[PDB]
């Protein structure tokens, strides 16, 4: 007692409303640095006529 | 900030002290590494 630790935890159970139901959340974030660039976008190609 | 190697295989017949070969050979690139990092020293490994 008067030592409340930081951690604390979760109690997902299967019939929660939303809101409570857990969610999977990633962020991708993008930084432009003066390195050559390297991770790009795809380039479709066409027919060779 | 590309760093490029240039390389040719050439068996040679002369023998092994002091003996640049007096010929001529076109090195090739082999890779280009698209690094972005100063190089000011260098050190062999062996």
């Amino acid at each position: 007692f008067n030592c409340y630790f930081p951690l604390r935890s979760y109690s997902f159970r299967p019939t929660y409303g939303v809101g409570h139901q857990p969610y999977r959340v990633v962020v991708l974030s993008f930084e432009l640095l003066h390195a050559p660039a390297t991770v790009c976008g795809p380039k479709k190609s066409t027919n060779l006529v | 900030g590309y760093f490029k190697i240039y390389s040719k295989h050439t068996p040679i017949i002369v023998r092994e002290p002091e003996d640049l070969p007096q010929g001529f050979s076109a090195l090739e690139p082999l890779v280009d590494l698209p690094i972005g990092i100063n190089i000011t020293r260098f050190q062999t490994l062996l």
